[PDB]
RNA sequence: GACGACAUUAGACGAAUCAUCUGGAAAGAUGAAUCAAAGAAGGUAAUAAUCCUGUAGUCGAAAAUGUUGUCUCUCUUGAGUGGAUCCUGAGUACGACGGAGCACGUGAAAUUCCGUCGGAAUCUGGGAGGACCAUCUCCUAAGGCUAAAUACUCUCUAGUGACCGAUAGUGAACCAGUACCGUGAGGGAAAGGUGAAAAGCACCCCGGAAGGGGAGUGAAAUAGAACCUGAAACCGUGUGCUU
RNA sequence: GCAGUAAAUGUGGAGCCGUAGCGAAAGCGAGUCUGAAUAGGGCGUUUAGUAUUUGGUCGUAGACCCGAAACCAGGUGAUCU
RNA sequence: CAAUGGUAGGAGAGCGUUCUAAGGGCGUUGAAGCAUGAUCGUAAGGACAUGUGGAGCGCUUAGAAGUGAGAAUGCCGGUGU
């Protein structure tokens, strides 16, 4: 309910209240496992591709007679069995995509919520105004909020400047109130989100 | 071979039996050898039957 | 692809409420002076397709 | 929950069968095809139906029937459905859509007559049967038939 | 033709690391730093954000091109109201015969095309609404042009891959459609890996030479050019125990 | 479809399945069809469904692999005979 | 206290190989392979030590598959009698 807000130095400002039905929800661990193997399969790109027996230069012309010659029969120097010959049943151009119902995929992303405010992994701050891109001064503002070495950072809508300060910091990765998804809230062991950002996520997720 | 005037020319097509058994076949235009007028000097050429019937002078 | 359905089929049999299907009967074309009064109203009725039949047929008319 | 650590929901995956992997599987040689025959062949197998040239069953029945092209069947509602609505309120065919009551609306609405209203109110539809109409009215109120 | 505008066929600048340890060599380990709008990537004697080529960012064309704003330029009538007459696509529609096409096998068979014979109306008209008609509704054939959304990749440019790593992946990683085979159409292979650096073994010894054995190069030479690792079949030389 | 990073995801409610069945159909409806019947009988009525996905099968694909005698289209060949 | 031969075949639990995600690790003070050994588990198999070897590779959980060979007068390459 009532999370402390702090500073970008660290110290108190004032206090915000985030509902329970978002983030203090009991994790379903069996929808966020079915959430996080959707995602990771969106990912994939598909392009392996083989060539069978009518796709491998040749071998049109019967080898040898059927019978008489002692030696087994053969239809193809591009068979199966033939060293260069086609493959069976290999991998083929395809898309591992698949796709879950609605309500579903939102109460994945709030029991990845949950589960952060659970493990207190949930820093808001009240505001960022960085005024240019510098990356020493946002690895010092997570060094000061005591922030583990992998942190997601949330911003309203999208800040080019914590975005362009964040990039090479290893470990950070920067995110919209709108493009929050799962891999990510689930892989940063902290969280650090903006009043804003958090008052959206709010609305939008419940 | 077309008709010289028109165009009408022959067209492929099935001949079919009682048991509907199908053999390819074509229709060829009634074409006769007249002498028209053509491009100024009389010529002979091929001209259908049906551009005969009322438009040409032979 | 999708899957088709036995038109064949579709004509001769409706989708009952349990999943049976309503069958229409046979040896009622023709040839009726051959066959007794009882046999005539007897086959102006409707029967269920049987469970042995089914087995063999699910899929034909799945759409149904 | 860590993504080093996750779980899948209890009994939700289960590995599938390879076939046709040493005999210890217990689908070794013949992959679980038996023997020999079409069954025992790769895109074997008969089609559907097929009965091994005995007259199919639906070749033995006869067709009976049409399609009448143009039929007049509604979404339907039942009593017992129009007590989500309030007193003396009206129902319409665009109500019981914004309620939720019918998705479709096919070609109208009809009123048919299973449980009651416990309340007292008028109605609009397209189509009526008795008892729902008569169970409109021991109520009060009336039934504008559109 | 005449002015601009971004982009593309050369490019330019571009942050920040030292010490010890083991080593043949460190990028490793250890300690202390630094930069980051750059911790993409590839090199480097081992595993590098700070060594190199780069990367983010920024800048940049003589020219020859696609592209586009304009300025020209070049074209040029817009309506209403009557409606008496006139005009509105002919061997055409359409019918018959045979065929074909419609998801529709000639069927009650529309709608539509070809060959063969016929063969119309001109608004007070003509066609369609699945035999069909009467009425209603819609439309106005038999002349023509028309971008976009759509299909594909020999190429070129940049990049991606729970794609393959030399019996795989192209037939072809290697002078491959080549050896080779066939009279000819055609068919069609096999074959990558020394080391970091060639430092590719000066001299000596046996031998005609191939080889070898020292010495030397190298971390290593059962890494010496048929060269990384080097299995099994197979072939040898010893022997402990047996016959 | 549109937005988005060739992601998640957001939007998008045409459609689809279910909440009712019975009858060839008109129709009728917790019933309905047959029937002259208010009889009997058939099928129904005691709500649970639906979306995605693992597994088992099946269909359409060459569909577990290898292998014919052969058919058809376009080319090459009378340097042997 | 009872049960445990088994072929076509059904069901269940598993061992292994490559790759991917994350976490945690090992590596010129010597990785993977290769060879040897008198080691461990009920099995598929897992380690450890010593040699060769001169750079990558394990472990945990979960995902995907070109995932397991002894026979097809199988194909390719070596070597026998």
């Amino acid at each position: 309910a009532n999370y402390d807000v702090l500073k970008l130095d660290g110290t108190k400002s004032g206090s915000i209240e985030l509902s329970d039905a978002v983030f203090g929800i009991e994790p379903n661990n069996s929808v966020l496992f079915e959430a996080i193997n959707l995602q990771r399969a969106s990912l994939r790109q598909g392009t392996h591709a083989v060539k069978n027996r009518s796709a491998v230069s040749g071998g049109g012309r019967k080898p040898w007679k059927q019978k008489g010659t002692g030696r087994a029969r053969q239809g193809t120097i591009r068979a199966p069995q033939w060293r260069g010959g086609g493959i069976v049943f290999g991998p083929t151009p395809r898309s591992y995509a698949y796709k879950m119902p609605k309500k579903m995929r939102r109460l994945a992303l709030r029991s990845a919520l949950s589960f952060k405010a659970q493990e207190n992994g949930l820093t808001v701050v009240d505001a960022f105004n960085f005024e240019a891109p510098k990356t020493k001064e946002f690895k010092n503002v997570l060094s000061t909020l005591e922030q583990p070495k992998k942190v997601l950072v949330v911003t309203e809508n999208e800040d080019v400047n914590v975005e362009l300060s964040a990039r090479n910091i290893p470990g950070v990765q920067v995110t919209t109130a709108q493009g929050l998804n799962v891999l990510d809230i689930t892989n940063a062991d902290s969280l650090v989100i903006t009043e804003a950002a958090a008052k959206k996520v709010e609305e939008v997720l419940g | 071979k077309q008709c010289f005037v028109t165009g009408r020319k022959a067209s492929t097509g099935n001949r079919r039996s009682h048991a509907l058994n199908s053999t390819k076949r074509r229709w060829n235009a009634n074409l006769q050898k007249v002498r028209i007028l053509v491009d100024g000097k009389p010529k002979k050429v091929w001209v259908s039957a049906r551009a005969l019937k009322s438009g040409k002078v032979t | 692809p999708k899957m088709k359905t036995h038109r064949g089929a579709a004509k001769r049999v409706k989708r009952t409420a349990s999943g049976q299907l309503k069958r229409s009967r046979a040896f009622t074309s023709h040839l009726f002076a051959n066959k007794s009064t009882k046999q005539k109203r007897q086959l102006r009725k409707a029967r269920l397709v049987s469970k042995s039949d089914m087995k063999r047929v699910k899929q034909l008319l799945a759409y149904k | 929950m860590k993504l080093h650590e996750l779980k899948p929901a209890e009994g939700s995956r289960k590995e599938r069968n390879r076939v046709g992997r040493g005999v210890a599987t217990g689908n070794g040689k013949t992959s679980g095809r038996g023997h020999k025959g079409q069954k025992a062949r790769s895109g074997g197998g008969v089609r559907p139906g097929f009965e091994g040239g005995q007259l199919p069953l639906f070749r033995r029945l006869p067709k009976r029937g049409f399609t009448n092209i143009n039929r007049k069947e509604y979404a339907i509602v039942n009593l017992d459905q129009l007590n989500k609505f309030e007193d003396g309120t009206e129902v319409t065919p665009a109500l019981l859509v914004e309620s939720g009551v019918v998705k479709n609306e096919k070609s109208g609405i009809k009123i048919l007559g299973n449980g009651s209203l416990d309340k007292k109110l008028t109605v609009k539809a397209h189509k009526f049967s008795a008892s729902a109409a008569e169970a409109i009215d021991a109520k009060g109120g009336a039934h504008e038939v559109i």
